[PDB]
């Protein structure tokens, strides 16, 4: 049925129309499932002990306040450290994965979950698992390939590397694989859960956006930026608070849309704070105009904004936006503003010829002067040579005396001030 | 460029820092001035002429 509606807006609305809204029950349902996935991944992370070691060591290295447990940090972590250390010994006690050691690990995770962790450390912990997982998988894909293709159940030669991998890792591969795949499953559940709310609330994004569409960036840019905001809001929402989802989401959507419309949408990028001030200026001007019945003078406007006159004037001049080079200035649409603008960088052929003549004349006048005087003047002002050498360099080159160079220059100036020699240079009088 | 350094050094031209952007009669036009009008911004002091 598609009538080749090339309009991207139509394609977007057609795609988004399929997913149907559901309220007051789903939001709770999906939020519960998200929290369940996160709890699963946290539990399985706590299961892996070397991650706990690494995190505790990293905490010790670096050294943040008010932890949500249903020198404060150090004294609260002292007993957790003692518990973890005494749990290591029990793991060494007669069972690698003994039920008692597992119960101690469970209680350690239960205590640990009661604390709050910065998300970046959580990601660091996940990558600390990913790196070793990839290393072990990479070093062993070749051995699995060979055993599958050649052996079909060398062997002892390949077994050395496998044993070395175990020695380096120092833990059972099977539990590592379990924790890694459990990471994958928990994360997959969480991700696939959040997609549902995101695809549900696109209409909300549409409404909030169209409230701002009046000639800004473009409709679709606003919509996409709002979708970024919606993803953020879905991340931050908690049903435990007991509120409706829309109430929370709308703030993040407005923030994202407005921040983008501030950053983009101008050729010369006014910062955010100035945009806020200009918006205040405009909101005040409308009201004040309808009150007085005319336009407000900048002085009265300054009185109302409680700001100095010069600040207001500066904002008024900053506000304006550039004009297109193709605006038709002629009444007939033949001539455009662009043809009307002049190039400033170029010099004039007249001045080029003048400069060349000046150089020639100066060379002629200098050639008539005493040889050492001429070379001294050239050496001092950088005439004809790439750079000018200072007084000290000239002194150490020709004659160490500093004041002698001063006297040389004085005599050269005296000579060239003699009216006979200067006659032509006077023609360069006005410049 | 260096040659103006040499020239000013010879003749002692101060070379003040200000341009000449004055308004002048277009070339060819020749007439009589019949009136002058001056508009000043609110904050600026008024000259003698104005």
């Amino acid at each position: 049925e598609i009538g080749r509606t090339t309009d991207p807006v139509r394609m977007y609305m057609r795609e988004m129309g399929t997913v149907e809204l559901l309220t007051r029950e789903g939001e709770i349902d999906i939020a519960k499932r998200i929290e369940d996935g996160i709890n699963q991944v946290q539990c399985s992370v706590a299961e892996y002990p070397e991650a706990i070691t690494y995190l505790l060591e990293q905490y010790d290295r670096v050294e943040f306040v008010d932890p949500n447990a249903e020198e404060l940090a150090r004294e609260k972590f002292a007993e957790l450290r003692a518990q973890y250390v005494v749990t290591r010994d029990t793991i060494k006690a007669k069972g690698r994965s003994h039920a008692t050691a597992q119960e101690e690990i469970l209680k350690l995770s239960e205590v640990f979950k009661q604390f709050r962790l910065v998300p970046k450390q959580f990601d660091y912990l996940v990558n600390s698992m990913r790196v070793m997982m990839d290393r072990v998988r990479t070093q062993e894909r070749l051995i699995m390939k060979l055993c599958v293709e050649q052996c079909k159940m060398e062997v002892h030669r390949a077994l050395q590397k496998l044993q070395q991998i175990e020695e380096e890792t120092g833990l059972t591969i099977e539990q590592v694989k379990d924790i890694n795949r459990r990471m994958s499953i928990g994360e997959a559940k969480a991700r696939r859960a959040k997609k549902e709310m995101v695809e549900a609330n696109l209409r909300l994004v549409i409404s909030i956006a169209k409230k701002y569409t009046n000639r800004g960036l473009q409709f679709l840019d606003l919509i996409q930026e709002g979708n970024i905001g919606l993803m953020k809001a879905v991340d931050k929402f908690e049903y435990r608070r007991g509120y409706k989802f829309s109430t929370y989401a709308t703030w993040w959507i407005r923030q994202a849309i407005t921040r983008s419309i501030a950053d983009q949408a101008r050729t010369i990028r006014i910062p955010v704070h100035m945009i806020e001030t200009i918006n205040k200026l405009n909101r005040i001007s409308r009201q004040m105009l309808q009150e007085m019945g005319r336009e407000p003078t900048p002085e009265e406007l300054a009185e109302r904004m409680l700001m100095p006159e010069d600040k207001i004037r500066k904002v008024l001049k900053i506000a304006k936006e550039p004009i297109s080079m193709e605006t038709p200035i002629g009444d007939d649409e033949d001539s455009h503003l662009g043809d009307f603008i002049e190039d400033t960088t170029l010099e004039l052929p007249l001045d080029s010829a003048t400069t060349e003549s000046l150089r020639a004349a100066t060379h002629d006048v200098l050639a008539g002067l005493t040889a050492r005087e001429a070379k001294v003047l050239r050496m001092r002002f950088g005439i004809d040579m790439n750079t000018d050498y200072t007084l000290e360099e000239v002194g150490k080159q020709f004659d160490v005396t500093r004041e002698r160079i001063r006297q040389i220059e004085a005599k050269a100036l005296r000579k060239l001030r003699h009216p006979s020699r200067s006659e032509v240079l006077r023609s360069f009088l006005d410049d | 460029t260096p040659e103006e350094k040499l020239l000013r050094a010879i003749f002692g031209e101060k070379a003040s820092d200000v341009k000449d952007s004055s308004l002048r009669v277009p070339n060819g036009v020749s007439g009589t001035v019949i009136d002058v009008q001056v508009f000043t911004r609110d904050g600026v002091e008024k000259d003698k002429r104005a």
